[PDB]
């Protein structure tokens, strides 16, 4: 019973612990996805003001 | 007196008899126990090993 009870523990916090780690995966991609927009929005407005900062 | 010791004699025989067919019940009842113990024995050892090897 103590190795039992030992092991179904650990495996509990396996799953739980691997379940954390599959969404903070999704959410850091999700995270650099949102980052490359910022990124090409930054340049295009950029672009746009340092075009309109001719005169 | 001779009748007397024949008679004498013939209680000692059934007082031995009773003695001696009382330790075969018992000599018989213990070996039944020892098998009993015996088979016990080989179940509590394989879960023993199962144990062992699970743990």
């Amino acid at each position: 019973e103590d190795a039992d009870r030992k092991y179904e523990e650990v495996a509990r916090k396996l799953v739980i612990i691997e379940s954390d780690l599959e969404r903070a995966e999704e959410r850091a991609e999700l995270s650099e996805g949102k980052c490359a927009e910022l990124e090409e929005e930054l340049k295009t407005v950029t672009n746009n003001l340092k075009s309109l900062e001719a005169q | 007196r001779a009748q007397e010791r024949l008679a004498t004699a013939l209680q000692k025989l059934e007082e031995a008899e009773k003695a001696a067919d009382e330790s075969e019940r018992g000599m018989k009842v213990i070996e039944s126990r020892a098998q009993k113990d015996e088979e016990k024995m080989e179940i509590q050892e394989i879960q023993l090993k199962e144990a062992k090897h699970i743990a």
